């Protein structure tokens, strides 16, 4: 009764190809445009962050190598920096950052997937809230049944992402087939080009958080992160260039979803095509994402500081109930929300922020415990310059949000009350603890739901 | 901290507890068949768009 390896190289990379790829590719590529304003230079920026990405996660095939323990990047820093700097990771990864970005994802999905059924006109708000709901339960039910059908559903809408990708492609081609200009060459204007790329990428290190459920992990992971992201650069930037076939560059950045005007001029009947597949491209990234988290909290309460209930999973079905259904409860709390995008606006820097700890941990690791194994080494510099770029690449974004990082770093401290009640404070108030202790048994009789055999 | 493995199976096995997680695996999927159906009401009710 513990969790099993079950995730084969291919379902490992369904997963990373899965999250990476996202509704970014399809409704926001024109991020780059507006600064990166040649589109001869935005096909490079686009290169410029895929390659920067691939040695990011060439680190992150080291990490995830070097210490098995299964938690992403949660585990990665608690290993080095211990208790608390993990924590406060953590208690954000928990109350914000994961549900917000899940609830997001299915709101893309709900708008797409409605989009053919009101194709001129913002679609039926009370429909989508509710549309969003039903993918977040779906994906929960499948999830919280089986690992096997889990991965099933993340290799099907992997492949069904990719099959849309190739269609914008090959539409590029035949338009070629048929038959550097106004470049910015301003720091200011390239260097924010490139950070507003790398929201695209965002979605690489979500491997790392199921080393406990990989097959191999010493051959698979780093092959997982080799076999992804060349594919997924590669992807980026021919999807890009077929966008430059059609259009221009002003008709883009005025575009409201690109690769549905694009689909309209390529295809006219039939054209509802290419939002019902952007919509399945989201399907599949929520189930990627809810997979992922459940596994970051039940390794949160592994490590003690979570309630115990998340660690109980179900004896029979070999699935974490109780961390899938809290994973599931967080995202839909997010559905009550107002005025929502900007909110997640100011953590967007978090990701990297937790992305550069973990590098300069592995740093501080490669003295500190010189003797471990380390199947994967990468070259010494290779983490200081990745390191180093990264710190440019987070400075901009208070520059880009000073007030609003203001809220962001004030959040944060949220943390440290829940840190000294829950973590610290040597179980004091016993009639409290016998309340912990009947609510935790209800929910394992509630559940049926037991620790992991360990 | 929680209840072992096999106390847990002591109590939890009883009919009443496997009465009542059956009812409510059979409530959540009826709930969200409820939304599912609630979700086309507002589709059909809702007015299409302006056509160009």
């Amino acid at each position: 009764v513990t969790l099993q390896r079950n995730i084969t190289l291919l379902n490992g990379v369904a997963i990373i190809v899965g999250t990476i790829i996202g509704s970014g590719i399809f409704v926001t590529p024109t991020g780059v445009l507006k600064e990166a304003g040649s589109p001869g230079l935005a096909l490079v920026v686009w290169a410029a962050c895929g390659v920067f990405s691939i040695v990011g996660a060439l680190c992150y095939a080291e990490l995830g190598t070097t210490i098995s323990k299964s938690g992403g990047d949660y585990a990665y820093m608690l290993e080095v920096y211990g208790s608390l700097p993990a924590f406060l990771k953590l208690w954000i990864e928990l109350l914000i950052i994961r549900p917000s970005s899940q609830y997001i994802v299915a709101l893309v999905f709900a708008t797409y997937l409605l989009k053919p059924l009101f194709p001129t006109c913002p679609v039926p708000e009370e429909a989508a809230k509710l549309v969003a709901c039903l993918c977040v339960l779906l994906l929960t039910a499948v999830n919280c049944y089986s690992v096997k059908a889990a991965t099933r559903v993340q290799d099907a809408f992997a492949a069904a992402k990719l099959l849309a990708l190739a269609l914008i492609i090959l539409l590029g081609f035949v338009q070629i087939g048929k038959g550097f200009e106004g470049t910015k060459l301003d720091v200011g204007n390239i260097v924010l080009a490139l950070y507003s790329g790398l929201f695209a990428y965002g979605g690489w290190n979500y491997l790392n958080f199921v080393t406990e459920e990989m097959i191999n992990p010493y051959r698979n992971l780093p092959l997982a992160i080799i076999i992804s992201l060349p594919i997924v650069t590669l992807v980026y930037v021919l999807t890009n260039l077929a966008y430059f076939t059609t259009l221009s560059t002003e008709q883009m950045l005025s575009s409201e979803a690109v690769a549905v005007d694009f689909g309209n001029y390529h295809l006219g009947v039939m054209s509802w095509i290419i939002p019902v597949f952007v919509g399945l491209s989201c399907f599949g990234s929520v189930n990627g994402s809810l997979f992922t988290s459940s596994r970051l909290f039940f390794v949160g309460s592994r490590e003690g500081h979570l309630p115990s209930i998340l660690s109980m999973i179900h004896p029979q079905l070999l699935t974490p109930v109780p961390s899938l259904v809290f994973t599931c409860v967080m995202t839909l709390l997010y559905a009550f929300s107002k005025d929502i995008f900007s909110v997640i606006n100011f953590f967007s820097f978090f990701n990297w922020l937790c992305v550069a700890l973990a590098i300069i941990g592995m740093i501080w690791l490669r003295h500190r415990k010189p003797e471990l194994e380390r199947p994967i080494k990468v070259n010494l510099a290779l983490p200081v310059f990745f390191i180093l770029a990264c710190l440019f690449l987070i400075a901009v974004s208070f520059w880009k949000t000073p007030v609003e990082c203001g809220i962001g770093f004030t959040i944060i401290l949220s943390g440290l009350p829940v840190y000294f009640f829950g973590v610290w404070w040597k179980n004091k108030p016993k009639w409290l603890l016998q309340g912990i202790f009947s609510t935790t048994v209800l929910c394992q009789k509630l559940m049926q739901v037991v620790p992991q055999e360990t | 901290t929680g209840l072992s493995k096999e106390e847990l199976l002591k109590v939890a096995g009883s009919p009443g507890w496997v009465r009542t997680r059956w009812a409510l695996l059979l409530l959540f999927w009826l709930g969200w068949l409820g939304m599912l159906a609630g979700a086309v009401v507002i589709i059909v009710r809702a007015p299409r768009c302006r056509e160009l």
